[PDB]
């Protein structure tokens, strides 16, 4: 259920499905992967 | 003062239309004495569609300009849509501005052997000032296409002329396409100084084969302070086709002081070729003539209206005199039963 294709839809019909385009045999015992890394600053010069 | 924006987004996948590559860049300028920069350029690149843009504007006090370009383009197999559009706009002591807009399409799709292309130019030159107004525009374009339920060629130019200066007022159309099927001039000429004249012209020229020919010329020519009133309307149509014979329109008359003439003529020899080859025989004189005087003034209608083999003559007469007072009334009809 979690292998679905993710997407942002500039057009909505996929002619060829993410998926398919991957190959993978996706099974439900299979661990799929997400890593989220986000990084803020804001920077101060502590030369006054 | 100054601010540098930078954006770059990339969102990749397979299935490279859904695969973007976008990028979004703004850098401000601004001294103290105030003549201030502004730059903008985005970017955004997905195979499917891509649309690029840049916009610098200037500000040195008095001294303000205005550049800024947009164009998108679409390419699928099918066809391939191209939009081009460039802004210049400057700003010292008058306003003026020019927006050149291109457009082209090459569609075709050899499903069923169609093919269809368009370039259009649609570009603005305009001029402000006070006590002048300079606008015209060239709506200039041309066509093709060739499919089985429709195909049609040809090319289309339309100028608009438009000015002010002073208490005159300039106004001029002109419009001249060409197509296969239809062919026709449109020329129209306006123009009017003040409260002292009005000067109205009328060039219509219309060209088909199916139907024959048709020519409308009308001139207007009024004075004001005077009031005459002065136009002259003429038509010819030639009917061709189903329906074959003639229709002329004579509209001649004279406003003065206290003298005013209206002379009206409408003529028409049609035969209509109905289903079944039945003809209608429709002949009819319809005639005026007006004259209005202070002391004296007669009016006059005369209808001569006849349908296949029923016949009409509808005559009125009345003119007004100290003399003689004239009152007639004649009503004639056949109707064959």
């Amino acid at each position: 259920l979690l292998d679905s294709p993710i997407k942002v839809p500039l057009l909505l019909s996929e002619p060829i499905n993410i998926i398919d385009a991957l190959e993978m045999r996706d099974a439900v015992e299979k661990p799929q992967e997400f890593t989220i890394v986000a990084f803020v600053k804001y920077d101060k010069n502590q030369d006054v | 003062a100054g601010i540098a924006a930078s954006i770059t987004a990339k969102g990749e996948s397979k299935l490279e239309v859904l695969n973007f590559d976008f990028q979004a860049n703004a850098q401000l300028s601004n001294p103290k004495i105030n003549p201030l920069a502004l730059k903008e350029s985005v970017k955004f690149s997905s195979k499917y569609l891509r649309t690029e843009h840049g916009s610098e504007m200037l500000f040195f006090g008095n001294a303000i300009e205005g550049k800024s370009n947009t164009v998108a383009s679409l390419h699928t197999e099918k066809n391939t849509l191209e939009l081009s559009n460039g802004v210049i706009v400057k700003i010292n002591n008058q306003l003026t501005l020019d927006s050149n807009t291109k457009y082209f399409h090459k569609l075709n799709i050899p499903k069923l052997d169609f093919s269809s292309q368009a370039d259009l130019r649609n570009e603005i030159k305009t001029l402000l000032k006070a006590g002048h107004i300079a606008w015209t525009s060239s709506g200039k374009g041309s066509w093709k296409w060739a499919c089985p339920r429709f195909s049609d060629e040809g090319t289309h130019e339309s100028q608009i002329s438009f000015t002010i200066e002073g208490p005159l007022t300039s106004f001029g159309l002109s419009n001249k396409i060409n197509s296969k099927h239809l062919r026709v001039n449109q020329n129209l000429v306006y123009e009017s100084g003040s409260l002292n004249f009005s000067k109205l012209e009328i060039q219509s020229q219309v060209d088909s084969q199916h139907v024959g020919h048709s020519v409308l010329t009308a001139k207007g020519m009024a004075l004001f302070g005077e009031g005459k009133a002065e136009f002259t309307g003429r038509h010819d149509a030639h009917l061709n086709g189903k329906v074959i014979g003639t229709l002329k329109n004579s509209l001649f008359f004279s406003a003065q002081p206290f003298e005013i003439t209206a002379s009206t003529n409408n003529e028409g020899n049609l035969k209509v070729r109905f289903p079944l080859r039945l003809t209608g025989k429709i002949d009819f004189l319809n005639n005026y003539a007006l004259f209005l005087s202070p002391s004296a003034q007669q009016a006059s209608w005369q209808v001569s209206a006849r349908f296949n083999q029923y016949k009409y003559n509808q005559n009125f007469s009345a003119g007004n005199n100290e003399n003689i007072m004239e009152a007639h009334v004649g009503i004639n009809g056949e109707a064959n039963l």
